[PDB]
């Protein structure tokens, strides 16, 4: 039953450094065996750095040089990387793979964490603001949600009466640093002038609460 | 480790094999010992008890194809630690020994490899007997001599000799004791002069005997008198030159005889001290002594 | 060798070696005794004992351990630990540290015919009534009784080994000569029980004479 | 560094049935020893990465018995005897030869179902929008498979390039379909200026690409 | 556990090497629930001799022993009386440091300290307790039999109190630890000294005093007197130098 | 109790402890070594060996000695004899005349987690180069070099527990003050075998000599005899006196050199302080 536990997730800002640990417990893990992987919204897998048994201290890739201090603990079960200079680009979901028995020349990840989020940017917290994609024999409509800071948003239809067909889109983080994201269902034309659609949008860094009325 | 236990596995149970018997297709034949020492330290060489006592690690290395494998149907495994009750081993004993202890310390793991080879580096402790020319005392030097062989067989069971090595592709033995430049701590009374190693045969005895062959490895070494020159030397020869005095001393002053007779308490108190630190061998007197 | 294996096999099949090889009772196991002496460490004047270094000679015969060399690829002899093989409890009786037995057990030599060799090493302390009168201008007369511990006269009897030889064997060219004693005689002897638990002994005789250089010159 | 590369882009696996994935190396991954040091990684949706085969043929402890591996040096192939649903995700090839480590781009993995066509639905900016001084024009594709679609958006019939983001949906646990959201933005002046506003689609169970305009 | 220490002979204290050899065996007691049984259903057996190989033992050391012999000297049955009962009685040699307080040596009175602990369990595991009398008073301190006690040529136990010592018990520290520490006081008798040192020594060191009154002149022999004294004194520092501690 | 019965009966039915405890033959135990230093038995100046009393820590995983608490009753910990378990080969690679491995097989106490703490005790001789030029008041930097005799670095790993040796426990020593205590980990690599380092910790001492005793017993005579070297010459020569008192100082000093070969190191790598200045005396008497 061994696991995993890394520290909570992260909001920084440019120019910051996180310092993210990774505990153990149901094993017991050494001085070796740690790897860092990151995967960045959207991409894939990152290897970062990490201490093999051959090397006896930790190596990095050439990005994070520099910038990066990875250490085991052996005494307290627990490892730690620490990012510095943290760019636009390091938001992503941090990774610890270990073992308890370390391989010489490479590495294995046989126990891993959850991930812990770290976001660097310089946006404050700011509520969406909600549009309606009003309706032009299926018809379609939805919600909306633009230019929020941080995530997340939770988007109901009907208070949530209404769960046939709703999509909820994954946000997409803008140039400006603010997300956006776009809730639809898809309805019977003929209920069009019949049915009441409202979206009950929901940002609580902000406290916004708007039930927008959906209608031609 | 599916792979080194499924390899031991297969060496030991299934090929049924027996550390009793030699690793020898037939009985006529003799296995091949090569044997070095390396010194770890040279501890002391008692005078009276006429014992060196030194820290010796022994060098085996021998074939057993019985423990043969192919590394690659064993995810390439090429060398096995094993225990060293687990296979047979070349019993050598040092021979020339004045305590009973005949045989190594420690016994370490065997390495052995893929190919057949069998190393094994047992370090040991050993108190060899080594008889004492006193003749030159304190500037004398000594040949004591570390004799391995083995008693449980004889050279028509196993064949003693050198441990080569190679150095351009060429092949020579190591006719010395190994000595690490950078680990060995000199003796403080005692310097190494010569540490040849030599395989002794002789023709006499015969080949079923343990007599027939030993490897030797010597220690010609000098003794670093400065500490017996300091501390006897010079006090004993300057006060035996002050027993000249009296000569120059007036008959009037009525101190005369005191003055040599104390000379010779002297004497004899150093005569006390020396008497202690010596065997009472009958070969010759030391120079001190005379 | 395979061939060797099956020979061991067969040999300690039913073989305790506990038990004193005796094909009928009644029957006596004749034990040759005989000494090498490699070196005479010592003789303590202060606690009255004389260290040496010897090679015992011990030849007796096991009528369990014979064999026919032509149906086991002509092996004619085999070399066996001592402990898996029944051994005389030989001991020196006359120690004076407490320690009886050899210093390394080795293996034996058995022939094919059942006689067993054993020449194991040992490192002995015996006692030894020092004559002062006439110290250092003195000789010494220090003995090693050699005798089973456990079995009488009727089970295991004792002879002097020879190969008419009753002596302590020097070898010449490899014997450490010792600095302060010189070997005299050497001889040995079988002693009967006077006139059931008797035991027979075989006493080797050292008479060495002390070279007195160091006090001639010191005293 | 070495560079991974892994064939197919995208794999749709028959719960009940085998299926393979493969991977590639411009640099031999063999150890001095014989070792070959690739690893393979799975990433199932919201999950932390498992590894499922480590040094391109041994499976790991705790991986079932399904997955397997092969390979020689530079190409190497991950089997599954039989696909479970449980099986669904991402696949990471890593090489664990030379520092720094790298994996491959991924192949995600998703169920198979018969090809469906989207159904193209496009939302103008609402008045609330554009009274803020932005236009946001929103292009949906509804409940389509396979998750490759093309969406080229153009205003008064010129392609628009660089102003435009997509968001898609995980592939739904019942009926197996993804849904998609283009979202055009420009300034509330640039949109005033152009007339016709068309969303153009592409996708192989359309026999022609599908479009969607209004007019303001 | 119950534990009795019984002193036999206290051997020697040796001042160069700082040790002191004692022989002594000690009393431990404690229950075993799966050796629990009933005299009425083996024909009356009371007690049952064992090896102690075959029993649990809390493998209680003196942990301040200087040679490396931890152990006991002599491994004895164990007896296992009926209701679980064990009661293991080893005999022992210990070898334990002494560090040797040489101010006013051979005037000097010693603090010899034997500690007793198990070397495998912790105090959460295995918990000491002082063995109790027939009269029921608790023997914390060394037990001696008056009958059978020869006291040592040189040295007289005073006092010899026993303490159950408890630390480690935080939670920085983690499991608790525990032993028992026997506190032997002991005595020099300063005889051999007095007679063949000390009072020698004075009456050669009192000499001197006889200089003032020899003459001052050429057959007075006043510098003879002196300086052989300061031999004499030389020859008695070759002396003390062989006894003292170093 | 049956529990931890059944479970080592389970967890040994079909172990084997000559092998190295890995899921697979190509990953490195890690051993984390400390030692503790009970006692500073003495220092041979003549055979240069410094005796000491330690704890050898050692900490590895095993990974076949693992087990549910859950499933043995909570069972979470459990004391093992050290002899059926593999174990490191750790050596006393600078042992001088002593054990050179562990003698004492303690039980090792193991964790569900396949955690194996192991403390034996051992009586450590380590060879130690003594320098005498400033004896009585000299300063020795002595090492116990530790590592696994038969295993190289890339099958078993060695770290320190901690940058110096534990010295909590340590008993007083009537002749040494420990200055200074470290342990180093030392890493070797030869072209024949560029893959396969060797590993070693050394943990050195600095100790300074407590020279009390040989002020007192050596130094103060040699003074005292220095200081009478000088008095016959305010003797009268009419007093028949001169030739008694300074003879008799030299036989005073004749048998204290006794007391001096006694007390100074019979070694030759230099001399002594102590031996020049009996040196000084005994010429200038
Ligand atoms: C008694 O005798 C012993 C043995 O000779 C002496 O012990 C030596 O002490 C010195 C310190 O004074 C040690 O030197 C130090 O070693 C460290 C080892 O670090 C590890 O990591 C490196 C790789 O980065 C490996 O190569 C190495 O093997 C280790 O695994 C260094 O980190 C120390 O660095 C210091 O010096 C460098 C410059 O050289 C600086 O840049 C650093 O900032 C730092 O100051 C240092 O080099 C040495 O290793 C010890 N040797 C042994 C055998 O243990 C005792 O000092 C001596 N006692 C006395 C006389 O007082
Ligand atoms: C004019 C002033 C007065 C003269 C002084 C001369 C002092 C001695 C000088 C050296 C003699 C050496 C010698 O050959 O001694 C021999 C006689 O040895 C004896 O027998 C001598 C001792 C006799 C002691 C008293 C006996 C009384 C009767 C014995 O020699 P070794 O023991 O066979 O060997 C010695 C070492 N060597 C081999 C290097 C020679
Ligand atoms: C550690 C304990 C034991 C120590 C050893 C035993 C104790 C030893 C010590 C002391 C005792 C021995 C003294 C012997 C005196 C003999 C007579 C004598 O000389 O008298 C004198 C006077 O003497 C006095 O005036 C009285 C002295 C009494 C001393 C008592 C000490 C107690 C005569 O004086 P004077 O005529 O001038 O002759 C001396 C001339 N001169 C001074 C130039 C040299
Ligand atoms: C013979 O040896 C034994 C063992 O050494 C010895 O018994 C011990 O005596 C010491 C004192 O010499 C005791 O220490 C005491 O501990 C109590 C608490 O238990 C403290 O209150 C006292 O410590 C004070 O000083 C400390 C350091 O300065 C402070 O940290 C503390 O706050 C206090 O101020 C205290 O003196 C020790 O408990 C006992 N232990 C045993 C084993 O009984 C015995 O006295 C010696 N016999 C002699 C010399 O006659
Ligand atoms: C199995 O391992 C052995 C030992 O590492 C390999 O032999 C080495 O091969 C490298 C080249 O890859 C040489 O540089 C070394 O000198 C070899 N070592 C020795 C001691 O021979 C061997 O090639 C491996 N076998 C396979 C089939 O991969
Ligand atoms: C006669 C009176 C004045 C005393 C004279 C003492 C002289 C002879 C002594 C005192 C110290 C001695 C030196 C002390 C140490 C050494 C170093 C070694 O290489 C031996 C010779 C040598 C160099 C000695 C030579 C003799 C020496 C110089
Ligand atoms: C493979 O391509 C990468 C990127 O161009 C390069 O860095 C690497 O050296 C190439 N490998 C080989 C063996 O050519
Ligand atoms: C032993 O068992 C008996 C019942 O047979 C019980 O009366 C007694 O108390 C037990 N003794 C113990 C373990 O205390």
């Amino acid at each position: 039953q061994v696991q995993l536990v890394q520290s909570g997730a992260e909001m920084k800002k440019p120019g910051s450094s996180v310092k993210v640990s990774c505990k153990a417990s149901g094993g017991s893990f050494g001085s070796y065996g740690i790897d860092w992987v990151r995967q960045a919204p959207g991409q894939g897998l990152e290897w970062m750095g990490g201490i093999m048994p051959k090397f006896d201290a930790p190596k990095y890739a050439e990005k994070f040089q520099g910038r990066l201090t990875i250490t085991a603990d052996r005494a307290t079960n627990t490892a730690y990387m620490e990012l510095s200079s943290l760019r636009f680009e390091d938001t992503a979901i941090y990774y610890c793979a270990r073992d308890e028995q370390p391989f010489y020349d490479s590495w294995r990840g046989l126990y891993w964490g959850q991930g812990t989020l770290v976001t660097v940017s310089s946006a404050s917290t700011k509520g969406p603001s909600v549009f309606p994609l009003a309706p032009s024999g299926t018809a379609a409509l939805g919600c909306l949600v633009k230019d929020y800071f941080p995530e997340p948003v939770t988007v109901s239809w009907n208070s949530g009466a209404l769960t046939s067909g709703v999509h909820t889109f994954p946000a997409v983080l803008q140039s400006s640093g603010l997300y956006s994201l776009s809730s639809v269902v898809t309805v019977p034309s003929s209920s069009l002038g019949t049915q009441t659609y409202i979206c009950n949008v929901n940002h609580k860094p902000s406290n916004t609460k708007v039930d927008k009325k959906v209608e031609p | 480790l599916n792979e080194e236990e499924r390899l031991i596995r297969h060496l030991f149970q299934e090929k049924g094999y027996n550390k009793e018997l030699r690793p020898v297709a037939h009985k006529e034949e003799s296995v091949d010992v090569a044997l070095a020492l390396t010194l770890s330290n040279l501890i002391s060489l008692k005078e009276v008890e006429e014992t060196l006592t030194t820290n010796v690690w022994i060098e085996h290395g021998w074939t057993d194809n019985r423990l043969k494998w192919n590394a690659e149907e064993f995810g390439n495994i090429s060398v096995l630690r094993l225990p060293p009750d687990m296979v047979w081993l070349p019993e050598i004993v040092l021979e020339n020994n004045n305590d009973g202890s005949f045989q190594i310390s420690y016994s370490c793991n065997v390495l052995v490899y893929h190919y057949g080879f069998v190393y094994w580096l047992p370090p040991a402790i050993f108190r060899s007997s080594c008889p004492i020319s006193v003749t030159y005392f304190p500037f004398d030097w000594q040949n004591c001599s570390l004799k391995f062989s083995s008693l449980k067989y004889t050279a028509k069971e196993i064949t003693l000799s050198l441990k080569q090595d190679a150095k351009e592709n060429r092949t020579y033995p190591v006719e010395w004791i190994i000595i690490d430049p950078e680990g060995f701590t000199e003796n403080g009374e005692w310097e190494i002069v010569h540490r040849p190693a030599r395989v002794n045969v002789d023709p006499r005895a015969p080949l079923d005997s343990p007599s027939r062959q030993d490897i030797t490895f010597y220690l010609i070494i000098r003794r670093k008198p400065l500490f017996y020159i300091i501390n006897i030397l010079v006090p004993c020869v300057l006060i035996s030159f002050m027993v000249n005095l009296v000569f120059y001393l007036p008959a009037d002053s009525g101190e005369k005889t005191s003055v040599a007779i104390s000379v010779l308490l002297a004497q004899s108190v150093f005569l006390l001290l020396i008497s202690k630190r010596l065997p009472a061998t009958s070969m010759a007197i030391p120079l001190i002594g005379k | 060798s395979e061939a060797e294996g099956r020979l061991r096999e067969k040999l300690f099949s039913g073989y305790d070696s506990s038990v004193r090889p005796a094909r009928e009772v009644g029957d006596r196991v004749r034990v040759s005794v005989g000494l090498i002496l490699a070196q005479l460490i010592s003789l303590n004047e202060k606690d009255e004992e004389m260290s040496t270094k010897v090679y015992l000679d011990l030849e007796w015969t096991d009528y369990r351990l014979s064999w026919d060399p032509a149906e086991h690829d002509g092996i004619d002899s085999l070399r066996i630990t001592a402990e898996s093989v029944w051994l005389p409890d030989v001991v020196l009786l006359n120690n004076n540290d407490g320690n009886f037995d050899v210093a390394l057990d080795i293996s034996v030599v058995v022939s094919s015919d059942g006689s067993v060799r054993w020449q194991p090493p040992g490192i002995y302390r015996s006692s030894c009534s020092i004559q002062v009168t006439y110290f250092p201008f003195d000789w010494q007369n220090c003995t090693m009784v050699f005798s089973s511990y456990s079995y009488d006269s009727s089970e295991v009897s004792l002879q002097t080994g020879l190969g008419g030889h009753q002596e302590i064997h020097i070898h010449e060219g490899t014997f450490i000569e010792n600095g302060q004693w010189e070997i005299i005689h050497k001889p040995s002897r079988l002693i009967q029980p006077p006139g059931e638990g008797q035991r027979q002994e075989v006493i080797f005789y050292l008479i060495i004479r002390r070279k007195p250089l160091f006090y001639l010159v010191n005293v | 560094d070495i560079v991974m590369t892994q064939s197919p882009l995208s794999l749709p696996v028959t719960p009940g049935e085998p299926a393979s994935i493969s991977c590639r190396s411009n640099q031999s991954l063999l150890h001095t020893k014989g070792y070959k040091y690739l690893n393979w990684y799975l990433q199932r949706p919201g999950q932390s990465p498992q590894v499922l085969i480590y040094f391109a043929s041994n499976r790991a402890p705790g991986v079932p018995d399904r997955f397997s591996g092969s390979g020689s040096g530079t190409d190497f192939t991950l089997k599954i005897s039989r696909v479970e649903a449980e099986d669904v995700g991402v696949y990471y090839c890593m090489q664990g030869l030379q520092i720094p480590f790298t994996f491959g781009p991924g192949t995600k993995v998703d169920i198979k179902r018969t090809v469906a066509a989207p159904s193209v639905f496009i939302f103008p900016p609402s008045d609330e929008q554009l009274k803020s001084g932005t236009a946001s024009v929103v292009c949906l594709l509804n409940n389509f498979y396979p998750r490759e679609a093309k969406v080229q958006w153009k205003v008064d019939n010129a392609l628009q390039s660089g102003n435009s983001q997509e968001s898609v949906t995980e592939q739904d646990s019942k009926d197996s379909t993804y849904s998609l959201s283009s979202t055009l933005t420009l300034s509330k002046a640039d949109y005033e200026k152009h007339k016709v506003y068309a969303c153009e689609v592409t996708h192989q169970g359309l026999s022609s690409p599908v479009t969607k305009s209004f007019n303001r | 556990i119950s534990l009795k220490v019984t002193l036999t002979n206290l051997i020697s204290l040796n001042e160069k090497e700082e040790t002191l050899t004692t022989s002594v065996w000690i009393g431990i007691d404690w229950q075993d629930y799966r050796l629990n049984y009933s005299k009425d259903d083996f024909g009356g057996i009371e007690t049952l001799r064992v090896p102690s190989e075959l029993v649990w033992l809390p493998e209680i050391v003196l942990e301040n022993n200087i040679d490396g012999q931890f152990g006991v000297a002599y491994d004895a049955n164990v007896l296992v009386y009926e209701g679980g009962s064990v009661t293991w009685l080893p005999p022992a040699i210990y070898r334990s440091v002494c560090a040797v307080e040489v101010t006013y040596f051979p005037f000097d009175w010693q603090n010899c300290s034997l500690i007793f602990r198990s070397q495998t369990y912790n105090a959460e595991e295995v918990e000491f307790t002082f063995a109790v009398d027939n009269d029921g008073k608790t023997i914390n301190k060394i037990d001696i039999d008056t009958e059978a006690y020869t006291e040592n040529g040189e040295w007289a136990i005073d006092f010899c109190p026993g303490v159950i010592r408890r630390h480690h018990g935080g939670a920085t520290d983690g499991p608790g630890e525990t032993d028992v520490i026997y506190s032997l006081i002991i005595r020099r008798k300063p005889l051999f000294y007095v007679i063949n040192i000390i009072v020698p020594c004075v009456l050669i060191s009192g000499l001197v005093l006889l200089a003032y009154f020899l003459p001052a002149q050429a057959g007075g022999q006043k510098c003879t007197v002196s300086i052989n004294v300061l031999l004499a004194q030389t020859v008695f520092l070759f002396l003390i130098a062989q006894k003292i501690p170093e | 109790s049956e529990h931890e019965t059944r479970l080592v009966a389970k967890l040994f039915k079909d172990y084997s402890s000559v092998v190295r405890p890995v899921e697979d033959h190509r990953q490195v135990v890690e051993v984390t070594v400390g030692l503790q230093l009970i006692q500073l038995i003495n220092v041979d100046e003549v055979n240069q060996i410094v005796t000491t009393n330690v704890r050898l820590k050692q900490q590895w995983v095993d990974y076949n000695l693992k087990w549910n608490p859950d499933d043995y009753g909570g069972v979470k910990k459990i004391h093992i004899p050290s002899e059926k378990i593999w174990r490191p080969d750790l050596v006393l690679y600078n042992n001088a005349d002593g054990d050179f491995a562990i003698v004492k097989f303690t039980k090792v106490l193991l964790q569900y987690t396949g955690h194996i703490t192991w403390t034996p005790p051992a009586i450590f001789k380590s060879y130690c180069e003594i320098i005498v030029t400033h004896f009585p008041f000299d300063e020795q930097n002595c090492s116990m070099k530790l590592g696994t005799w038969t295993y190289d670095g890339s099958v078993v790993a060695i770290n320190p527990e901690s940058d110096q040796p534990d010295l909590s426990n340590f008993m007083e020593s009537g002749e040494w003050v420990i200055k200074e205590s470290r342990g180093w980990k030392h890493s070797v690599t030869y072209s024949c075998c560029p893959d396969t380092p060797y590993l070693d910790i050394t943990y050195h001492f600095v100790m300074q000599r407590l020279p009390l005793y040989f002020i007192v017993n050596v130094i103060i005579p040699c003074l005292l005899f220095s200081f009478l070297t000088g008095l016959v010459f305010y003797l009268p020569t009419d007093s028949g006196e001169k030739m008694t008192l300074s003879i008799s100082v030299l036989l005073s000093l004749t048998v204290f050199l006794l007391v001096i070969v006694e007390l100074i190191p019979s070694t030759s790598s230099a001399v002594p302080l102590i031996g020049k200045y009996m040196l000084f005396t005994m010429v200038f008497v």
